[PDB]
């Protein structure tokens, strides 16, 4: 009779189910079924429900009975979460007991608007030179990793969950990154591993993983970055730093693809729904840097996006940088090829970090960037005649791709990629054969690592440069060339 | 001696068109995925309504 | 016994009303009773007012509405343990090759969970073919998913058996072979030719379920086989705890086959006018099939790529769950080399010096390299002869040769069609073997002693022959 | 009463939706007051939804409609050999009733993984190309495909023209009866394809289903299934038949027409989802039976017709992935003059070898060979070539210059192999390119008179001894001398 906490299935299909009555029911609340099938209220209209099932339709029928939940979509959050690994529905499944929560977070909450917000300015260390050089990310930053599949996406994400723990380990508290990794329509067995890697590292301890595998329900599939929005959420608002980790983009839009089309809402480009944009948007508008005044406490977005033999141009992809602070565009040619990790630098940009970045470094790449974007559309005019003036360039722009070689799980310290960008642009290696320019690279740090200590300990103390250590390091440069 | 640079021309014409054939091929793919999904919409609104 | 009413018929597409909260779940087997047998229609939708909608598992024709339909109490199910090998099976779990019905111990329904977060593997490992081009360049990952490519005159079948029987032999457990969207003609080969070469034993025992699901079955049909095999696959590894042979021919055609399906629900075509549901649709079939702590269950599926490319979402959302690709090729035949795989192509995900070992994976690579540079000299030895090498250059190009005979291989099951006494050469001999010729240990050792051997002792014992 | 009769509730676009007939089968065939029949396709709640045999205009709402409680069948048996029918088995040539041995539902399974055997026994086309580069066995499904206006039709028609070699015989197991599905024609087509094969006596032993351009979607959607089941006839019954679908482009237009109307959800090009299942139900139903089932079979040539060569093309690639090889035509080839315009390359039988003349595969595993070679080497043809390749371009073009064919003139099995083998073997490298021509001609009447014998040999063994092979290449030596 009473109809106000509850309701029945009229009919239930395609991952819908339109229920009748529930009367006190709100928009975007959750609803639990006959079978403990969480559903969730899309659509009101005068007469029925429209119900969005978290799960598969064989666990409803016709005819059965609905419960309200009276809560909005929600997780559990807070600090006990780390080291463990959740779905969805922040529901415990390494099988590690219950989840330890703070409280519990909507999975829609809204962005922090214009004031509570602050120029983005402490660095990430990736420890990946092409990386932390070239397109540099800071705290509360939003980088996308856009790149055809196999290409290292993960690799760099990866690489920077690992990264860390330099920092992650000591007593500084405002040093500290936690990271959440969200592993949206990927395959139980890929994060299993992952997670292995994970803990083969330690990096478990200090990480929290949201995962919604290729066979869970469509819904889930859309819901999982957004409820891991609100989990890394929790730090950025009680003064800390964490980096959420969206694996993928591609795949979450594929599932909201799904709803939107059972749902039959008209297809636009590529058949997606109108508000495909919407739904990165209004998530990667949380990843953020707060002001002074409220705790100053950041969350860094590292959205991966998958492209389709290499189409930058495409749909879902300009959508995503059209919402990011920049892309590391990882191209296939130069993968195939042996560079790694493959950053194209012409079609990568850090859009507010080149400010953000590791005084040191930024002293020591002066324009870094553009050189090597502009010098790939020279050496693809020569495949002409000898010109000494851009044949002299040429031996430089090699041993400097060369030089940003990263063999994998590889993460350097700041202090130790200076000199090397240090030789790159001053040329100290020109001399040094091609195929020993990354053999040099473990010479020069061994004669680094019990000689000029103080200048490793002083870009490690303070970052920056004086031109105290420039010729410091001038002499333990040239040096290395002679012996 | 123009023989050898016909021959070398030669060869690194067919290295480009070889590039530009790829480029193009995928192109190609492109388009013709778009053809049928823009084909099939115009169909499926015309038949909802 | 509950019962319902044909209320619409719609090509593949039947409608049944019932009575009062008896509706069948969706995935429901609901069966009507014909002059032949049984037509089998599964639960698409509850539409309400009582009434489900229901895909059908053969044809329509001759439905009248009002008629029958009992519901079977559960989604369609299988017969399962050893009473299936070499026994045809159909997508509704029926014998199809008239000798009795399966006399299982249990039944099984062909919907079911992937293994829990829990219970994964928690590391990637390497899974024994005993093929030295598949193990060296291209191994299997245990539980893993391997793409093979290729169509006929590549000998595919052959190559198939030869992994039936070494999955058989070497490590002790069976194979399901499935045919999805299958030319009857090639049923009747591949059984025929599976008899005449002994993995399926009508007097003895057989090695290989199979469960075939042909084209001219209708769209509903097409698109379970795969489950139905599935299933029978998953039932040794779960029950008798093996490492399993499930094999999908052909993987695209069960995508194609889950399109038809939409399209007849009236549901609106995604992109390319593939099933919305198509990423989820391939999960829920291929995160079933992999290592459980009881056991694994590796694929070979065998892979079409739509007008030949590779962004098509077929291919495209299938590699998403590939570890390893086998390409058997043309080329490769001709040459004489069998199998025909290709060296250079067929290349796997899992050959990491980290989950390999080093000496595994340094051979592979410098094998591969080896392979590289001789490739891109056969064109200049076809116009200035091999009088235009250095001594570097011309040492591993002689040396390749015997390494691209090397990886030729005489099979077992190849037995009865070539009477040649068949190889399979155990992983460590793989390694070993190829290890010894990268430095240049057989080289006075003439090139048709590597061709179509064993291990390296084969090879020693065959140029004993071509020596005196 | 509803039970048995209905009561038309709408009608247009050769769709009327009626009301009752509630004990109505799925695919019945039903008829209306006025006398046109049409059959149930959509069994909805309220209504059933019948597709109409003829013009609409006879159909009013209102009109009573009555259940004939008979799925579409269609008479068979070899009272129909020589006859011109419509799909549903109705005489439509002057010629009387149909004495037909039975009658078969138009929708059969085809038979399963057990009732077949290998396919092992040629259809000889009498076309040099074919039968010696792309061989067909019985029981296959080889498709003919190409664009408009290529030479598709003429490839059939001169397997089926080719055949009085046995069908005028007495040995059943060695004769073939032919089986020509018109789709969507110009009745004025088929009239004269009609007058095409009774002045070569080839229709008393061929039936022509015909499902002109004007008829109703439903027969021509019919017809292929219709004449199926006529086929079946003679392979169930320890024969052989080959049949024709000429085309199933056209089948699939119609097919869709219906469906649309009937408001059935579109896919790809408005396509029905089981637009797939409808081919492969057809061509599957093609076979070679097992010695248990009277090893009789059924052969299939469909016709499909791409456009601009798309291959891709919705239709193409469902019917292409349901067939064991194509044989592939272009106009380019075709203005060129070389005709039949088989694109050799992009042609293929995947049944092949184990259907083929032994004799004609003896004289031509060198043949795709050679003419693969020349096919890489062809843009050379335009001034500085070493001998190697200067060769192969020798053999080539005369190669290619001995599968030009006129139409309606299809070759004996002992008349192929000879030409096939002066030209494998190098006796027309001398000879100039025109020449050819007349080569041919004057080769074969030399061998029947003063060397008849081996001709005969080949005609019987079916096999070439290593003395036949001197016996030729002595008798060809003579004739190249000569
Ligand atoms: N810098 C590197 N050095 C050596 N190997 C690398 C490097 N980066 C990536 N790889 C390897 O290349 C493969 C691709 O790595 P991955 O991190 O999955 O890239 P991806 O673009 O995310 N591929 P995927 O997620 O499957 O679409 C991995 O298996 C790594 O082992
Ligand atoms: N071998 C041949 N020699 C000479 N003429 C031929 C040959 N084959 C076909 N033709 C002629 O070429 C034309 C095309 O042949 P046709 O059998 O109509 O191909 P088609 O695919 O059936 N054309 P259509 O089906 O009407 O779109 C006909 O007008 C014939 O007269
Ligand atoms: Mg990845
Ligand atoms: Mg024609």
């Amino acid at each position: 009779a009473n109809l106000n906490e509850t309701g029945r299935v009229l009919a239930v299909g395609d991952g819908i189910a339109r229920v009748f009555g529930l009367n006190n029911i709100q928009a975007e609340e959750l609803v639990e079924f006959s079978s403990g099938v969480k559903g969730m209220a899309l659509n009101l209209e005068p007469g029925q429900v429209g119900i969005v099932l978290f799960g598969s339709d064989r666990l409803v029928k016709e005819g059965e009975l609905v419960k309200r939940t009276g809560n909005i979509v929600d997780v559990p959050v807070g600090p006990g979460l780390l080291g463990r690994v959740v779905d969805a529905l922040g529901n415990p499944i390494d099988g590690k007991g219950p989840i330890d929560a703070a409280g519990r977070s909507r999975a829609q909450v809204k962005a922090p608007g214009i004031l509570p917000r602050r120029s983005v300015h402490e660095p990430v260390q990736t420890g990946l030179k092409a990386v932390d050089a070239l397109v540099p990310i800071g705290r509360g930053q939003r980088e996308l990793i856009i790149g055809d599949r196999q290409t290292g996406k993960t690799a760099v994400a990866l690489d920077t969950i690992l990264n860390q723990k330099r920092w992650n380990n000591g007593s500084d508290e405002s040093k500290k990154l936690y990271c959440v990794y969200v592993a949206v329509g990927q395959k139980r067995s890929t994060v299993a591993q992952l997670v292995q890697t994970l803990e083969q590292h330690d990096a478990m301890k200090y990480s929290i993983i949201v995962a919604a595998t290729a066979s869970e329900a469509a819904p889930l599939q859309y819901l999982a970055p957004f409820t891991a929005a609100s989990i890394g959420e929790w730090f950025r608002d009680n003064g800390k730093h964490a980096l959420i980790v969206y694996d993928d983009l591609s795949k979450q839009a594929v599932a909201y693809r799904q709803l939107s089309l059972l749902l039959r809402r008209p297809p636009g480009r590529e058949a997606y729904p109108g508000d495909v944009f919407y739904l990165h948007s209004r998530l990667l508008e949380r990843a953020a840097k707060l002001s002074e005044k409220e705790g100053s406490g950041s969350l860094t977005a590292l959205p991966v996006i998958e492209t389709q033999g290499g189409d930058v141009s495409a749909y879902i992809p300009t959508n995503v940088i059209s919402i990011t602070d920049g892309q590391i565009f990882l191209e296939a040619e130069l993968f195939y090829k042996g560079i790694r990790p493959a950053i194209n630098v012409g079609l990568s940009v850090s859009r507010v970090g080149s400010a953000a970045q590791v005084k040191a470094l930024k002293q020591v790449a002066g324009s870094l960037k553009l050189f090597l974007a502009q010098y790939r559309e020279v050496a693809a005019f020569a495949q002409s005649d000898l010109d000494a003036s851009t044949k002299q360039t040429l031996v430089r722009g090699e041993r400097l791709t060369q030089l940003l070689k990263q063999n994998q799980y590889s993460p350097l310290a700041t202090e130790e990629q200076v000199p090397l960008i240090y030789a790159g642009v001053n040329g100290h290696l020109d001399g040094i054969e091609l195929s020993r320019i990354g053999e040099f690279e473990s010479s020069f740090l061994s004669y680094l690592k019990s000689n000029h200590n103080e200048l490793l300990t002083e870009i490690r103390e303070k970052g920056e440069l004086s031109k105290e250590l420039l010729a410091s390091l001038k002499s333990a440069t040239e040096s290395f060339v002679a012996t | 001696a123009e023989i050898s640079a016909r021959r070398n021309a030669m060869d690194n014409a067919s290295k480009n068109a070889g590039d530009m054939i790829n480029r193009y091929s995928i192109l190609y793919n492109r388009t013709r995925q778009a053809v049928i999904t823009n084909e099939l919409v115009d169909i499926i609104t015309g038949a909802s309504s | 016994p509950i019962t319902g009413k044909v209320t619409a018929v719609i090509g593949a597409i039947v409608d049944v009303h019932f009575e009062q909260s008896e509706l069948p779940a969706i995935l429901n087997a609901l069966e009507i009773k014909t002059p032949q047998g049984k037509l089998v229609l599964e639960v698409a939708q509850h539409l309400g007012e009582n009434t489900v909608r229901t895909i059908a598992m053969d044809g329509t024709e001759g439905l009248v509405r009002g008629e029958k339909v009992l519901d079977t109490g559960g989604p369609i199910s299988v017969p399962v343990g050893r009473e299936t090998l070499g026994r045809i099976i159909n997508v509704i779990g029926e014998p199809i090759d008239e000798r009795g019905p399966i006399k299982s111990k249990l039944r099984k329904p062909i919907h079911a969970d992937p293994p829990s977060f829990a219970e994964q593997s928690t590391s990637a490992e390497i899974l024994e073919t005993g093929i030295k081009v598949v193990d060296l360049l291209a191994p299997y990952a245990r539980g893993g998913k391997i793409g093979l490519f290729g169509g006929a005159g590549v000998g595919k079948t052959v190559f198939i058996q030869e992994l039936i029987n070494n999955i058989a032999k070497a490590h002790g457990g069976f194979s399901v072979f499935t045919g999805v969207g299958e030319r009857t003609r090639e049923g009747n080969d591949l059984y025929r030719e599976m008899k005449e070469t002994g993995v399926i034993n009508l007097e003895g025992e057989s090695k290989v379920a199979l469960v075939f699901g042909q084209m001219n079955e209708p769209p509903g049909a097409r698109a379970r086989v795969a489950l139905t095999g599935l299933t029978i696959a998953e039932y040794f590894r779960d029950e008798e705890g093996q490492d399993v042979l499930l094999f999908i021919d052909n993987i695209f055609r069960f995508t194609q086959a889950g399109s038809e399906v939409s399209a007849l629900l009236g549901r609106i075509p995604s992109a390319v006018g593939y099933q919305p549901t198509l990423a989820t649709d391939m999960g829920l079939l291929q995160e079933r099939i992999t290592t459980t702590k009881k056991g694994s269950v590796t694929s070979v599926q065998a892979v079409y790529v739509p007008a030949d490319d590779l962004t098509d979402p077929a291919p495209a959302t299938t590699f998403a769950h590939l570890d390893a690709t086998t390409v058997l090729s043309r080329g490769i035949s001709e040459l004489g080399i069998y199998p025909a795989v290709d060296p250079l192509d067929s290349k796997s995900r899992l050959l990491d010096a980290a989950v390999v070992g080093q000496e595994h994976y340094d051979v592979a690579s410098k094998v591969q390299e080896t392979l590289q540079t001789y490739k891109s000299l056969q064109d200049i030895i076809a116009i200035l002869g091999m009088d235009e090498l250095s001594e570097q250059d011309k040492l591993t190009v002689e040396r390749a040769r015997k390494i691209q005979r090397f990886l030729s291989q005489p099979f077992a099951v190849a037995e009865v069609f070539t009477g040649i006494p068949g190889k399979l050469v155990r992983l460590k001999d793989t390694v070993a073997s190829f290890k010894a010729v990268l430095e240049g240990k057989y080289d006075n050792i003439p090139e048709h002693a590597f061709y179509m051997v064993g291990g390296i002792e084969d090879v020693v014992a065959k140029a004993e022959k071509l020596a005196a």
